[PDB]
């Protein structure tokens, strides 16, 4: 079973924001009960509403007039709808569902903003000067939040940090991610970071190579 | 449904995370503990007051006491570390959420480990020099980057992140970005990043000069 929530990062202030939770491994039909949990960043959990296996639905009633929530047992996904978005609906969005223990989906950052999408700059952060060494990517100038970054495609976690964004005076996101290896493996080692952008569509992988000194 | 911000013990001791509740909400309905691992969802460790579900081990343990309730973890280990989240019902038979309490792992004491990298010649050449200083795998959290250029203390030109403990090691990393432009890192030799943490005998200072690499 798994639930994987998808829809537009960004919206604008007064427009409707839109996601599907698109279910696998499992009839939508079956479901007891499907739901929306939000979290804005850096608080808590907030419920939004539910759907149950009749139809019925129930929301949250400080969002009630803004909320649909709706099932398409065709495609297997169900829906949130909510109306007149603010900055204050910027949150991560989850959807959930019970088929004891509910399954939740991974979530979804939509920020409510004037401002655009932008994509990052890639940057290296280049290895040089105990016996480990330090390198990293740096992903400038992006908007809105996330992105993701990977190392080697997945085969190297041990050491990595992917820090959190930082929100510059420009109104643009930074973001570095570093990893720490043997000095020794730097000469014959490929170090590439993976950086993908999903509001702009806009995926670099990027080599990380020694400076020369 | 009010909990505390934040708890902390060292690997091997138990913690107790309390959710106090009203009448009309833990008073009268089922309680629910989650565990929220950094950037992920939810999972449920305990319904219904007290029961596991499958796969969570007896490590976690729920109870409640008329208004309140208590998720118990012994046996702390690495990789804990996460935030913690009560549910229940309120008087509409609607989910409600506790505001969540971070558990630290209080690890000893790790100096960090210090890297400046320069801005790469490819942004330089786009106008802008971000100087990045990485502090590495520390313990605790406190810690002080101070900038300098040529001597001269930068003030308000920085912004720093910092990682959730590490899941194999329980540290932090820091990453700290001076922004200048183009034109001003030009005007300077000496970058210097210098460091104070309580697990360093005296500040540490790594800078480079530009245009040696």
């Amino acid at each position: 079973v798994q639930l994987q929530e998808s829809g537009p990062g960004l919206v604008k202030p007064s427009e409707t924001l839109s996601l599907t939770c698109a279910v696998s491994g499992y009839s939508i039909s079956s479901g007891y009960y499907w739901g929306w949990i939000r979290q804005p960043p850096g608080k808590g959990l907030e419920w939004i509403g539910s759907i149950y296996h009749s139809g019925s639905t129930y929301y949250n009633p400080s969002l009630k007039s803004r909320v649909t929530i709706s099932v398409d047992t065709s495609k297997n996904q169900f829906s949130l709808k909510l109306s007149s978005v603010t900055a204050a609906d910027t949150a991560v969005y989850y959807c959930a569902g019970l088929t004891n223990d509910a399954n939740w989906g991974q979530g979804t950052l939509v920020t409510v903003s004037s401002a655009s999408t932008k994509g990052p700059s890639v940057f290296p952060l280049a290895p040089s000067s105990g016996g480990t060494a330090a390198l990293g990517c740096l992903v400038k100038d992006y908007f809105p939040e996330p992105v993701t970054v990977s190392w080697n495609s997945g085969a190297l976690t041990s050491g990595v940090h992917t820090f959190p964004a930082v929100l510059q005076s420009s109104g643009l996101y930074s973001l570095s991610s570093v990893v720490t290896v043997p000095s020794s493996s730097l000469g014959t080692q490929t170090y590439i970071c993976n950086v993908n952008h999903k509001p702009s569509n806009t995926k670099v992988d990027k080599k990380v190579e020694p400076k020369s000194c | 449904l009010t909990q505390p911000p934040s708890v902390s013990a060292a690997p091997g001791q138990k913690v107790t995370i309390s959710c106090s509740g009203s009448s009309s909400n833990i008073g009268n309905n089922y309680v629910s503990w989650y565990q929220q691992l950094p950037g992920t969802a939810p999972k449920l460790l305990i319904y219904d007051n007290n029961k596991r579900p499958s796969g969570i081990p007896d490590r976690f343990s729920g109870s409640k006491s008329g208004t309140s309730a208590t998720l118990g973890i012994t046996g702390l280990q690495t990789g804990d570390e996460a935030d913690y989240y009560c549910g229940t019902w309120d008087s509409s038979l609607n989910p409600v959420f506790g505001g969540g309490t971070k558990l630290e792992i209080k690890r000893t004491v790790a100096a960090p480990s210090v890297f400046i990298f320069p801005p790469s010649d490819e942004q330089l050449k786009s106008g802008t020099a971000s100087v990045v200083c990485l502090l590495n795998n520390f313990y605790p959290r406190e810690a002080k980057v101070q900038w300098k250029v040529d001597n001269a203390l930068q003030s308000g030109n920085s912004q720093e992140s910092v990682t959730e403990q590490d899941s194999k090691d329980s540290t932090y990393s820091l990453s700290s970005t001076l922004t200048l432009s183009k034109a001003d890192y030009e005007k300077h030799k000496v970058y210097a990043c210098e460091v104070t943490h309580q697990g360093l005998s005296s500040p540490v200072t790594k800078s480079f000069n530009r245009g040696e690499c």
